[PDB]
């Protein structure tokens, strides 16, 4: 099954030029078609048989396919284009529609560091026999972050998830959530919860805390 | 053999 | 109007059947080869099966082989997708997708919204709603832990969508509990905290379950 | 010599205040309209305030009014501006600017070099300096790379500003981690290699970094 | 609201003509400023068609219905900056400026100069290796680099930064910027860029060995 | 033979001053009252100024007074046009032409072949010549593609002038960069194309630049 | 300022006899005068003093002034008579030479469909940055034609300009070309450059076009 | 007044 | 400002006269032993006479004893060398130069450019200046002036009236076989400059009156 | 008086030279030194055996004893290149002595030379001569082979060279080589070639034109 290599990600700069690479041994005899995915939506057709473009699409994007590179060129890029891109060929050996794995646009912009809060269980939660603390990220940049659990000092591990929401359509932020979760028994067997940030929007470590009372 | 030709949608 | 309906999508058990249909409608639906598409849950894209204008000539992927069988009925404009001995490598969204040819080379150009199809043995449960309360300390945070429901998906607005400005809606993760779970975070003024009510309504569509959820300081 | 400084730019967290401060010299300073004229980096320019020469008159534009306080005094001829609950609107280069009435129309003969405000949440990070070594025909080039900081701007000048011509000091780039990056390059006759010496002269405010390095081929 | 044109592109020695767009705009003065990259803006043209004292003839201005228009004449290098039309409102004590216009000379194609830089042994004894393509002083600004390293391309690892046209031979520069960690760059050894310019027969390459 | 010969046409630009002469030959100058007459490119006549035989009595247009002034040098056979604040409104062909009386009306009964007067602060450029190709896919036409110059006037012809059937050269338009371009095209055999060569001759007199280039189907 | 009012336009078959009219108040009580311009060429008189005839031109040519109206009336019209025609007075109130708006002489033939060429810019002139194509309308008649550019099936405005030739002293065709005018960049946005030619001499409209072949 | 009288050409 | 300056160099034919002159400003004049020292071309430094600040006393060379008058005028701030019956031997540059006493030694603490001085029967002859041009045959050029055929020396050669001064190379002049001097002045410049940048090298011969601008261009 | 020095003093960047003034007991009176760069006035750097004028580096210091005074010149960089001439004052006969001179000459790293080749003008060769110039710029060490070639023949006897001073900045030297031919030898032949050797360069390098 022909292979296609995507970048799994491309930054830009606003008003600048995007390229996304689809690469495959001699894809320049074969045609290739790109897709944007924004979240929550179905695949759109931008850029169709290596470098046409489809009725309804903006000029900024164009294509091109030579040699081993399919190129998705996507310039003056603005807010709208953050998403994800796939290219497309038809493998006529093993006959299958092929995608590549993908490539999601991050557009650059100046490192902005989080506010932080950390939320302790509510009590109803503790009636259900389980102890859920959330550490919140609030409106940074990048998107890297070092989140760490300190149980009474004790590095966490194991027993923490992150999640992240996508970059912010107005100010390319992001926000993270981290939940430490525990049966109510293991959380009333501590004291000293804490939530440290390390990010590059902050000079030091950032840490949050509460005392259970 | 019951191979996979190709659906010649390409040549 | 041009569009693609694909339905029949849910929760299914793993070694079960399940079947898709696509009703097209606003063209000429027996002109076209249709596809079907899978995205599994912030994975990539996977076409599945297609099938000519006539019905006679079909494509698989092998991950479907003698599982999926493809259909249409261009009477109803639809296409048909027979899902057997199902798995977790078979959890996605499914697509209807149509297909273009104009001398050169084939791609979708016409998606539906698609279908969710959950491979799981987990039984249908709503949310517990969690209050993520303000500490007492400018800019308070605020939320909603929206915890152990299956399946997706579910929705969480604020004020009944009176509060749209700082809102973060997290991706839910799923559990080794096979439940799933997320957040909804708010940031708003810490002098609005005893003045204005603060709300998260959750909605879970497969179990009926609304929970308007009151988020107050202590 | 006619001429106008403004100082007192730099980096403030969103919802804080900011004052700017604006020097005259040359001239009259009591007698002109005096206004801050502000540009967004890679935008126009916006009018922002103006203050009449007895400081008794003041517009502003409609995005700053509340916020922003224009004043002068005419005995220090200085010119401030105090922007209070900055928001990322606010970030600028703003430009003092001396108003001139032909018996026709208004418009600006005089302008200050303008200073930065950059409203961020983001710390302070000064820039690390490495040399771009010469190589081993008939023309050779070398630089500096100046990596990591925020935020702008940084300056560059070639051995205290003897050198300019043939130098290339790039604009700033945003990288991943959302610090700014550049290099200053020049291009050099290759016999001077060895016999001139080549010095990359960095200054980053915001840190009080300050960098003096010697490039030189490497061995 | 005042409306310009983004670009205006002009050749040496000809006319360039930038447009200030206004309903009734002819009905008011216009001033015109010049502002050159990292610079203040400076008046080249007011009340109109007036020239400051040092301003050169070949500026000159014209204001008529809804388009007050600044013509530069035998356009030389030293033009290429972005012009800002002006008015001051009497109505609501208020300066607008334009839109602004870029001038962009159209010059000769120039081939550009290809310079490589290894990272500095400094900079390794942090964990981080940038290397530093240089395209110096070409035209026009399109160019191709392309980084590779023991041999196969490079994506998504290098970044580009181009200069404003320059103020005396209207060409452009361009940096291109690989940063890998010493980790990786320490693994491989060949290093090189691959530089592709209508002003070149065929691509160029610079290229050093790690030591 | 009876001729009059204008000359001094060129480029000026706007503001600046330029003068004409006319030198009549073949008739008794000194018996005549002898006018300047003007065509802007693609527009009508308009009659300019006018001087009587003894030099004293003159008429001028409006658009003209206090700008232009007609003299004549009786001795010379020679008519003057000195012209001065010259606009836009001025660009023209200028003719010398003398008047007819016969107790009944004037009118204008010889004329020069005018020469041409280019109000533009354009620089004189020479034009680029690029080739209209052939069809692969009888008749074919081809051409060439004369380029962003000026001023005006630009000729060309087809294979040194051994090519004139089929031939259309047509008339040039003044582009919003003030500068001016035109197209020569050529219907001929498709038998021929492999054989027979074409050749567009451009030559444009006022930058002294001459072109010949070769039309081909290409690949 | 008197003022002489000229059709724009006049018709006529070879052989037959034109009729061009010079209007003004009472311009019966004064001298008008007529003369012949070519293309290229200085003016030249075929009628003054309302009626009489220069040396040289040929009786075909006569005038008439009464009323309201001069009329130059040209018998058995040449191949040669294809010009521009302006009267003349001489206005002795603000003493100006006056000339009328002119009016162009135009031989009537049978409609002729004109043969289509569209010319894809050379590779010279893309190194210039600028990318012209041409549309040549070879040999038709009448002059009326629509000439609309397509990029990508999208009707272009603004961008094109139209040049045409004078009448063929042979067969009384004219020849149009059609410039779009694009940088190479906007060239290179597309893919599809089609010339459309709808004329009086086609039954139904006619599409010449390529791709980048 | 500067004003133009005929210049008698034609009467 | 102190500065000593020479005139009445150039060209003399054998056994004839000539007189030297210095203009001294900045300084007390008439309180310094004043010193004519020569150079012959390629040779090294001989002084020639000296004079007393009263003017009453003057020492010579023996080589120039009767031949050589050494006066000044302190009202005038000026130094003179009269030579008569001048010869080969006297063929030099002639420098002006103020001697100091320190308290213990003396030595020359100010001089003047020089002005030289050749005997010879031969004809002044100025030079024919031709342009060095570059091609576009493709990071750095080079293009010059080649100053050919002049006597005597010597001829000063600048770059756009003294701006351009870096990558200047004016060659020592060489006598070529026909006992004239030639030489080429050439300067490296970057290649993008070629067609934006205007370069003239100023020639000019004294001795011959000649004064050449020449814009040297890319052919 | 006869006051002898050295013609030619060699020294490395940085490294120290010395210039000698060898006079019988000129130990016994005082010696002063000038500077003098090509096409310049001499300018005194040392005076009284060991005093510097305002201005004057530290790195110029005297020293004057028995018969031999000594210019010593410390960290020489290229602006020390130049020609150095000792001097005295003779109050027996009341007249300045000069030495005979020493020029400093810097050494520097090899330095291949970039090469340039020049057609004659229209103008000239509307005159009936024909010179083409062959530009060797900036290169060390000064021993460099021009040899001409005109349509692949050798030439002899036809061409002079020209040298600048050492460069008082980079110590580089630069080379013209000028061929005179008539306009009638010019216009028959084609090829003109300029083919340079030095020590700088792996092999020859050759520049050339043809007519057009």
């Amino acid at each position: 099954s022909y292979v296609l290599t995507q970048p799994p990600s491309v930054s830009v700069a606003p008003g600048q030029t995007a390229r996304i690479t689809c690469g495959g041994t001699n894809i320049g005899d074969i045609s290739v078609h790109w897709y944007q995915q924004r979240p929550g939506q179905a695949p759109l057709v931008v850029v169709y048989d290596d470098s046409d473009r489809p009725s309804g699409i903006p000029e900024r994007f164009s294509g091109s396919n030579s040699g081993n590179t399919a190129t998705l060129t996507i310039s003056r890029v603005e807010a709208g284009d953050e998403a994800d891109y796939y290219c497309q060929v038809w493998d006529d050996s093993i006959n299958a529609y092929v995608f590549g794995t993908g490539t999601k646009v991050t557009v650059l912009r100046t490192v902005a560091a989080p506010s932080v809060f950390i939320f302790p269980p509510s009590d109803s939660q503790l009636k259900s026999g389980t102890a859920s603390v959330v550490c919140l990220l609030n409106n940074f940049y990048p998107r890297e972050a070092k989140v760490q659990w300190k149980v009474d000092n004790a590095l966490q591990s194991g027993n923490s998830q992150e999640s992240v929401t996508e970059q912010d359509s107005k100010d390319s932020t992001y926000s993270l959530s981290s939940t430490l979760t525990l049966s109510k028994a293991d959380y009333e067997k501590h004291k000293v919860y804490a939530c440290e940030v390390t990010h590059q929007g902050l000079s030091s470590p950032v840490t949050k805390s509460f005392n259970r009372g | 053999a019951r191979t996979k030709q190709t659906a010649r949608k390409s040549t | 109007e041009v569009q693609l309906v694909e339905t029949g999508g849910g929760v299914v058990q793993p070694g079960r059947s399940l079947r898709l249909s696509c009703t097209a409608s606003g063209f000429t639906f027996r002109d076209y080869w249709m596809s079907w598409v899978r995205q599994a849950p912030g994975k990539g894209l996977e076409w599945v099966a297609d099938i000519n204008p006539d019905g006679i000539t079909r494509y698989y992927i092998d991950a479907v082989k003698g599982r999926f069988t493809i259909s249409r009925d261009n009477a109803k404009s639809s296409l048909y997708l027979q899902m057997n001995s199902l798995g977790a490598e078979d959890t996605a969204v499914y697509y209807c997708a149509r297909e273009f040819h104009s001398g050169l080379g084939w791609h979708f150009d016409l998606w539906g919204r698609g279908t969710l199809v959950t491979v799981s043995s987990a039984s249908t449960k709503g949310p517990s709603v969690f209050p993520l309360a303000p500490s007492s300390k400018g800019t308070a945070a605020l939320g909603c832990l929206v915890k152990d429901y299956f399946p997706e998906p579910v929705t969480v607005s604020w004020n009944s969508g009176a509060l749209t400005s700082g809102v973060h809606t997290f991706p839910a993760v799923l559990q080794s509990s096979g439940l799933y779970s997320l957040s909804s975070v708010v940031t708003v003024p810490s002098s609005s905290l005893g003045t204005q009510t603060y709300i998260c309504n959750v909605n879970h569509k497969p179990s009926n379950t609304k929970v308007d959820k009151k988020v107050e300081p202590k």
